[PDB]
């Protein structure tokens, strides 16, 4: 993609910079659910992988068009106080890429206890001894804290930068901006 | 001379606490019989509070009382310490008055600032205000919060005659009672941000709320001479001015800065510091605490 928007978290004493990177991604969410498409994608340049930190920049790609659009909309309206704008831009050259994947897992038992017993008709019992307690996968991504709209639910979505390669191949994103296959330039 | 072993000042600007309730937009005026926003349990078993499906604005209301009388500390042992102290305040209050300050606390009195995860987000929020001298209103202010940003300290004429009350209530000129109600539009549906205990949520009996001195440490966020920074804004203020969200003191006690040191150097030695840390040092005093050894 060959425009890039760099929004900064301005420095904020009344909330720690998680929370509106968290308010950020979700109104985020709410804005690519509100234009559709799959040819918009994310990045995050300040990654730390040591501490396993999102830092406080916010690369969103896509076109010209999709960006001097998504300016001028209120999905912007009341949070423009707490971050400052950049300008939309080409990708300079040349740069590597990579994907945003969302790297869920199974480190709730109960949920498998809850779909094993509901697609078999087993017990309690035969759920339990079928899959044990160290089944919890332990992450070391960064994350961000969203909720839910209609039926509110507030969960942390994990991101995973991969592997740095010298060509990207197309491919879709979602809602989220997360990598289906397109990659993002890493610069 | 030095200064008292015991010293305390009781707070002024004491605002209650702030109370939540639902309803429409454009029922703004209204909003006598608005239901409020009831805490609910749901599933690890956390209190979450929610609008209700067919409101779109949220309601806070609070009440403030300005006092005044500043300078005068509430105990204090040396009596040379305390007239030298009250002295000192007389000398401010004759040099300017609490123009500035108070102007600061209409500022963010006017910004819905004591909404504090409840405004983020927000589409439109209106600030109601009322002065109420007898038991009826005696004059209404009305305010869009979003106008007034959350960095800048503005002018405005209304802001103005706003400000003019409180700096009359600071001086003993006359008794301050404002009643402040918030509308704010999230959604159908949407979560609130009552304050929480030690999860579970903060309510009032059978209705969600925010902690008062929530509101108040709000309302006090006018600290902007901090040798640190300033695009930051405005803070707290606080003797060690500090956040608890950065984990990071500004006022440190190396630089000569702080509340303390500058009020040993203007009290004990009549090193009168500049204006902007006058106003920051009288701020805390109304901010009122436990000074002394």
């Amino acid at each position: 993609m060959d425009h890039y928007l760099d929004i900064r978290l301005r420095p904020d004493p009344e909330f720690p910079p998680a929370q509106l990177m968290s308010v950020l991604f979700g109104k985020l969410h709410q804005a690519l659910v509100a234009q559709g498409g799959d040819r918009i994608g994310v990045s995050f340049p300040d990654l730390d992988e040591s501490r396993s930190r999102l830092g406080e920049r916010l690369r969103i790609h896509a076109s010209a068009d999709d960006l001097r659009a998504l300016l001028a909309r209120p999905w912007l309206e009341g949070l423009r106080d707490h971050l400052q704008f950049g300008e939309p831009a080409v990708v300079p050259h040349p740069t590597p890429y990579r994907q945003v994947s969302r790297v869920q897992a199974k480190s709730n038992p109960e949920r498998l206890r809850r779909r094993l017993m509901r697609r078999h008709d087993l017990s309690e019992e035969e759920a339990r001894k079928r899959i044990p307690d160290t089944v919890a996968r332990t992450l070391d991504l960064p994350f961000v804290t969203l909720r839910s709209q209609s039926t509110g639910q507030h969960f942390r979505l994990f991101i995973r930068h991969g592997p740095l390669q010298a060509t990207a191949e197309e491919g879709g994103f979602t809602c989220y901006g997360l990598s289906k296959g397109g990659f993002v330039p890493w610069f | 001379l030095s200064t008292a072993s015991v010293l305390a000042f009781e707070r002024k600007l004491d605002p209650s606490d702030a109370l939540m309730s639902a309803g429409a937009w454009a029922q703004r005026d209204a909003s006598q019989e608005w239901p409020a926003v009831t805490v609910r349990e749901k599933s690890q078993t956390v209190d979450v509070a929610n609008l209700p499906s067919d409101a779109d604005t949220l309601k806070v209301r609070f009440t403030l009382r300005v006092l005044g009388g500043a300078g005068t500390p509430s105990a204090c042992n040396d009596a040379a310490y305390r007239d030298k102290l009250l002295q000192t305040v007389a000398t401010y209050v004759n040099e300017q008055g609490f123009a500035e300050l108070a102007r600061r606390y209409a500022h963010n009195l006017a910004n819905a600032r004591f909404l504090w995860r409840n405004r983020v987000g927000a589409e439109a929020v209106e600030v109601r205000i009322n002065h109420i001298r007898q038991g009826e209103v005696a004059r209404t202010w009305r305010f869009d919060a979003l106008a007034i940003g959350l960095r800048d300290f503005k002018a405005d004429a209304e802001l103005d005659a706003l400000a003019e009350l409180i700096a009359s209530g600071l001086s003993g000129s006359g008794h301050v009672l404002l009643e402040v109600v918030a509308f704010a539009r999230i959604g159908d549906g949407q979560e609130v941000f009552p304050s929480q205990e030690l999860k579970t949520l903060y309510s009032v009996r059978d209705a969600a709320a925010i902690h008062s001195q929530k509101i108040g440490n709000a309302l006090r966020t006018i600290d902007t001479w901090y040798p640190d920074e300033d695009g930051l804004g405005p803070i707290a203020v606080e003797p060690y001015g500090s956040v608890t969200s950065q984990g990071k003191a500004y006022r440190q006690p190396k630089q000569k800065l702080d509340f303390y040191t500058l009020l040993d150097n203007w009290v004990l030695r009549d090193e009168a510091p500049a204006v902007e840390q006058q106003h920051y040092v009288i701020a805390n005093l109304i901010r009122g605490g436990v000074f002394g050894e």
